[PDB]
């Protein structure tokens, strides 16, 4: 498969960042792929071409899918951005996403800046 | 859970 490895930043995103978000109270809509049919969301997969969720990010971290932490960071920002693009700014889902991203940025701010392979 | 999907939650 694709090249994967373990780095200090990937371990931090797993054992610190993902841990804080997975148990969060606002996390339940993000722990699995959006099911636009079950939720009745029109044109979701025509608008969202790259769906992403914390469940997929979690499995990728736990299976050493990522080569660098920047790939994992991109997946987190894809998940947030997809929420802001499809949903209306005052929908409940956007406020929950903004709250989760607030904790995300707070924990990522303390991430070790130098990425080293372990 | 959702009252109205994405728009308004119940919990
Ligand atoms: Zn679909
Ligand atoms: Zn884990």
């Amino acid at each position: 498969k694709k090249p994967g490895r373990v780095t200090n930043q990937l371990q931090y995103l797993h054992k610190v960042v993902m841990k804080a978000l997975w148990k969060h109270q606002f996390a339940w809509p993000f722990r699995q792929p959006v099911d636009a049919v079950k939720l009745g969301l029109p044109d979701y997969h025509k608008i969202i071409k790259q769906p992403m969720d914390m469940g997929t990010i979690k499995r990728r971290l736990e299976n050493n899918y990522y080569w660098a932490a920047s790939e994992c960071m991109q997946d987190f920002n894809t998940m947030f951005t997809n929420c802001y693009i499809y949903n209306k700014p005052t929908d409940d889902i956007v406020l929950m996403a903004q709250t989760l991203e607030k904790i995300f940025l707070q924990k990522v701010a303390s991430m070790p800046q130098e990425e080293q392979e372990l | 859970w959702w009252i109205i999907p994405k728009v308004k939650k119940g919990c």
